[PDB]
């Protein structure tokens, strides 16, 4: 077994193991995860 | 060249804001765009005017328009004035010192609204960026700010330091406690946005997008964790366009408490806060009613809830005007009559009074003593002039035409007419012109106050723009017939002479100085120009993407401009209709375009409200100029083309005037400051028997810790390797009083076993050589309290295994 | 909808003050059944410090005991999780802990899936416990050092 992504839409499942639910997270925290895709998708 | 300054602002008596009121019958602050005024209501006149400094123009001056003033709050404890501009910047004025006192910038957006504290050492402030900050007078700086609404904040309220109470755009009342800086209870007012909050006593009434008002029950001391904040009933007002604004009046002598409910539409909503007594009075009739009725006590029950807001609160009046009231306030409370201020988007200023005994008010409807008009256009001003003397200046606005003098800044005399497009000045300044969308031709004379002659069918359709002859004999007319029309002045009445027919509407009429030529601009992107005397076709212009709006012609006549829709201002040169070139001078149309007198230097004004300083030779912007927050509509050059006037509609219009710590360390000067302050507590405990840690606000065992935390590890093990051993004999004590807790050796227990485990690795020789005995009583307890909690964990994961693996082993026996 | 609004609204609310006030027992419940891994993590990390001061506390470990079928679904898709990371494991390893010692170790079988999630958390806590148990042999250091020192 190893982590992958998240089974329900709303929510951000690291490879860390840290789930992560949107609705929880604080706007500034959502703000630098959309960045952090960004970078991710840009290289890749 | 020489620069152009803006000498002064006029015309605008209230901008968009609030309005403040004092009483000495009672003055009112009115925002002037960012300009701050004070007017007297009774008397009419303005007492003095507020501005910030640097003036329009100047080369210091920001590019930038000013931001404009969305709210005013007036202490009357301390005599202050707080502003809150666009931007978000908050400006304390002293209305003696009539200057900025300081400057608080703690908001990206524009202020919802501003409140003074009773004391008045503290403000609270709620902006459109969701973002409340409580700023001291004192401080001069932010205390605390609060981010959990997700929205602009419509509103809030703090009678007492203890609890604050939030209203927001998105719709969630939360109740705030300024002391812990966190909310404790939240709860949906309304589906739709909840703009206005006000709070009399426990009594809390909100109102929503859609005309229900909701009333709540608040109580501090409930301590149940929730419902502070409860919903007795909901009464819909009778307007159903929201309200904006809420507000509290109680009159002292019979302490009846009136709220109104300020609606976006014209219509303003008074209601009056019914006594206990007639309250209980009432709800005993509706029992007998029922009774009689015959329906069961529980359905009276029901009826009573259903009706309880009607019980708490009593209709009082509604206020009406001609004009939607951006903003009101409550001025005199009286048992015999009460009496509301308005402010109104068309720049008035009305004061109304309201006459009311026992229930319900005296008058029928609502009175106005006093009205703000004298200095006011009610409609935007559309085309604006200057006489040849230049003197006076006429605006020309639908329903409204004025003239007003440079010097005095007030109107001289004002004309009712219709809704002009163009305005002009016949020679001398003694008559003024104007066209209307109708077509009718409306001449009026200065000196007379009234019109002379109207010619109603003089122009079927609307007069677009209307020119003049320098001698004035003949006039012309542009327009939407697409017919021009040349009248001739008799003794003073017009005459039409001839008509000459165009495939499309003239939407701008230009005449030579000298009178050589005449220009005309269509629909078509074409600029036609004549012969004036002869009548006949000479050149054309042609290349606009959309129509020109304007045309001028240069003193020397050689040169023509047009300013179009393309954005796009060209320079078109007379002789034989070529362009010189073309410049794109603003980035939306420029409505309006003018040459300097006697200079082929050109005045540009645009819908993006800019006013530029080009020169034809150049063909570059000599100067930029901002000061109007709304689109500039018409821009007028004097005869001297030392000052230029500029109108837009924001209804203000303005005079141009011509003038590191690399690893190790942080791990060593950590770890001495830590254990010099471990030791010194323990020194003073054995007596029984620093500052900048106090800043960290971490026990000095946690803020070693965290410092071994940031420390990257690939680094680590050098770190501990340049270590010398009496600061290693300073690291085993830190971490035997990190043994002493429990709960901080369990959360990073993984950690601490390496640090120490490496460390006596690499001076195991020195270690065993010390001969202090008290050192290995720290190491006898660290090893003994280090083992159970490894073994204590060990047994966790050992326990887990042997029972997860029973269950698959049983499951897979079912299943086999 | 707005009802459903309007309860989700209060629960954030309720939940965020017992988080500061430290009522971890009825945050562990809010947590659950907002499906907040955060707030889920964070109960059950700071009141097993608490406890480091059965398994978690009283009130607590009945509240585990309470959960139906589908909430012990959620819970342990979270601790097989954690238990991949070796920084959150113990608190999987403490979770888990609590569960088998207070229910029912028949029934947590034929509960649909939990076999596939049970398959997944052997691995990664044999490699856990091949650790640590490592540490302590290598914790043995402090007892060498200790007897030189007697000589």
């Amino acid at each position: 077994y190893n982590v992958g992504k998240a089974e329900k839409d709303g929510e951000i499942r690291l490879k860390n193991g840290v789930a992560m639910s949107k609705e929880e997270l604080t706007r500034e925290d959502k703000n630098r995860l959309r960045r952090a895709l960004k970078r991710k998708r840009s290289k890749a | 060249y020489q620069r152009f300054e803006q000498a002064a602002a006029f015309g605008v008596i209230a901008s968009n804001a609030n309005c403040v009121w004092i009483p000495a019958p009672g003055q009112l602050i009115t925002s002037a765009l960012e300009d701050v005024n004070i007017w007297d209501i009774k008397t009419g006149d303005l007492v003095s005017k507020l501005s910030d400094g640097l003036p329009p123009g100047a080369s210091d001056a920001r590019g930038a328009k000013p931001a404009e003033c969305t709210y005013l709050e007036a202490h009357k404890d301390t005599d202050l004035l707080a502003v809150g501009y666009a931007d978000g910047v908050i400006k304390v004025w002293d209305l003696m010192s009539k200057t900025v006192l300081l400057n608080f910038n703690g908001h990206k957006a524009a202020i919802t609204l501003l409140q003074f504290d009773g004391t008045g050492t503290r403000l609270i402030s709620g902006s459109k960026d969701s973002n409340i900050i409580v700023w001291d007078l004192v401080g001069e700086v932010g205390l605390y700010k609060l981010r959990s609404h997700k929205d602009s904040i419509t509103g809030f309220w703090c009678q007492g330091e203890d609890w604050l109470i939030s209203t927001s755009k998105d719709g969630m009342i939360k109740l705030w406690d300024l002391k812990t800086h966190q909310c404790i209870e939240t709860h949906i007012a309304h589906t739709g946005e909840c703009w206005g909050l006000a709070v009399k006593d426990d009594l809390l009434i909100t109102t929503g997008t859609d005309s229900q008002v909701k009333i709540w029950k608040l109580d501090i001391e409930n301590d149940k964790m929730g419902g502070k904040l409860t919903e007795m009933g909901i009464f819909e007002k009778q307007s159903k366009q929201r309200g904006l604004k809420i507000e509290f009046i109680t009159n002292s002598s019979d302490k009846t408490s009136f709220f109104y409910i300020q609606n976006a539409d014209k219509t303003i909503e008074t209601f009056r806060i019914r006594k206990e007594e007639e309250i209980a009075r009432g709800l005993k009739k509706r029992e007998k009613r029922l009774k009689e009725k015959g329906l069961t006590e529980e359905e009276i029950a029901k009826s009573i809830k259903e009706s309880y807001s009607s019980f708490i609160l009593h209709p009082f009046q509604t206020i009406r005007s001609l004009y939607k009231i951006k903003s009101a306030s409550w001025t005199t409370v009286s048992s015999s009559k009460l009496e509301l201020v308005l402010t109104t988007s068309s720049n008035t200023i009305e004061y109304y009074s309201i006459p009311y005994e026992k229930r319900d008010p005296t008058s029928p409807a609502p009175l106005k003593t006093h009205t703000i008009e004298l200095q006011g256009q009610r409609t935007d001003v559309r085309s604006i002039d200057i006489s040849d003397d230049n003197k006076l200046l006429a605006t020309a606005s639908n329903g409204s035409l004025k003239i007003w003098n440079i010097k005095t800044h007030k109107c001289i005399r004002t004309f009712e007419c219709g809704y002009a497009l163009t305005c002009k000045f016949l020679p001398g300044g003694l008559l003024v012109i104007l066209g209307t969308r109708n077509g009718e031709l409306q001449l009026f004379d200065l000196a007379s106050s009234s019109l002379l002659d109207t010619i109603e069918d003089a122009h079927d359709a609307a007069i677009w723009s209307l020119d003049l002859t320098s001698d004035g004999k003949r006039l012309v007319t542009g327009s939407a017939d697409k017919t021009v029309k040349f009248w001739d002045f008799k003794v003073l009445k017009l005459h039409h002479d001839t008509t000459l027919e165009l495939t499309d509407d003239i939407l701008c009429v230009r005449v030579s100085p000298d009178d050589r030529y005449l220009a005309i601009s269509l629909l078509d992107n074409t600029v036609k120009v004549f012969f004036l005397d002869s009548m006949k076709f000479y050149l054309s212009l042609y290349g606009h993407k959309l129509p020109v709006l304007s045309i001028d012609i240069s003193f020397d006549s050689k040169m023509i401009i047009t300013s179009s829709a393309d954005k796009n201002i060209k320079i078109w040169g007379l002789d034989f209709g070529d362009c010189h070139k073309s410049l794109f001078a603003h980035q939306d149309s420029i409505m309006n375009v003018k040459f300097l007198p006697q200079s082929h230097n050109f005045f540009s004004c645009s819908k993006d409200a800019v006013v530029k300083y080009w020169d034809g030779e150049k063909f570059e912007c000599i100067q930029k100029l901002y000061a109007h927050q709304s689109e500039v509509w018409a821009l007028a050059v004097a005869t001297d083309g030392g000052f230029v006037v500029s109108s837009s509609h924001d209804h203000s219009i303005r005079i141009w005037e011509e003038t590191s710590l690399k690893a190790g360390e942080r791990l060593m000067e950590a770890l001495d400051l830590g254990i010099a302050e471990i030791e010194g507590l323990e020194a003073y405990n054995r007596d029984m028997k620093n500052a900048v840690l106090i800043a960290v606000n971490k026990t000095p065992e946690q803020y070693i810790m965290d410092t071994l935390l940031r420390i990257r590890m690939s680094q680590l093990e050098d770190a501990l390797m340049v270590m010398p051993f009496s600061y290693v004999l300073k690291f085993l004590k830190f971490i035997d009083t990190v043994m002493q807790n429990k709960t901080l050796l369990h959360s990073h227990l993984p950690l601490i076993c390496k640090n120490l485990f490496f460390i006596i690795k690499f001076n195991h020789k020195e270690l065993v050589s010390q001969k202090n005995e008290e050192l290995k009583l720290q190491i006898n307890r660290v090893k003994t309290e280090l083992r159970s909690a490894l073994k204590s964990t060990e047994d966790d994961l050992g326990f887990n295994v042997q029972g997860l693996k029973f269950v698959k082993q049983q499951w897979n026996l079912r299943h086999n | 909808e707005q009802e459903k609004a309007k309860l989700q609204v209060e629960q954030e609310q309720s939940l965020q003050n017992y988080m500061s006030k430290g009522d971890w027992t009825n945050a562990f419940l809010l947590a659950m059944t907002l499906d907040h891994p955060m707030r889920l993590f964070n109960v059950l990390k700071r009141a097993l410090g608490e406890s480091r001061s059965v398994i978690f506390n009283e009130e607590l470990d009945q509240a585990i005991s309470i959960l139906n079928d589908e909430q012990l679904i959620l819970l342990m898709k979270r601790c097989r999780d954690w238990n991949t990371n070796a920084k959150t494991h113990t608190i999987a390893q403490r979770t888990i802990r609590c569960i088998l010692m207070h229910h029912n170790i028949a029934k947590l079988s034929e509960i649909p899936g939990m076999v596939k999630i049970v398959d997944a958390i052997i691995p990664y806590t044999q490699r856990h416990f091949t650790r640590v148990d490592n540490l302590v042999e290598q914790s043995y250091i402090l007892d060498y050092a200790l007897v030189e020192m007697d000589k």
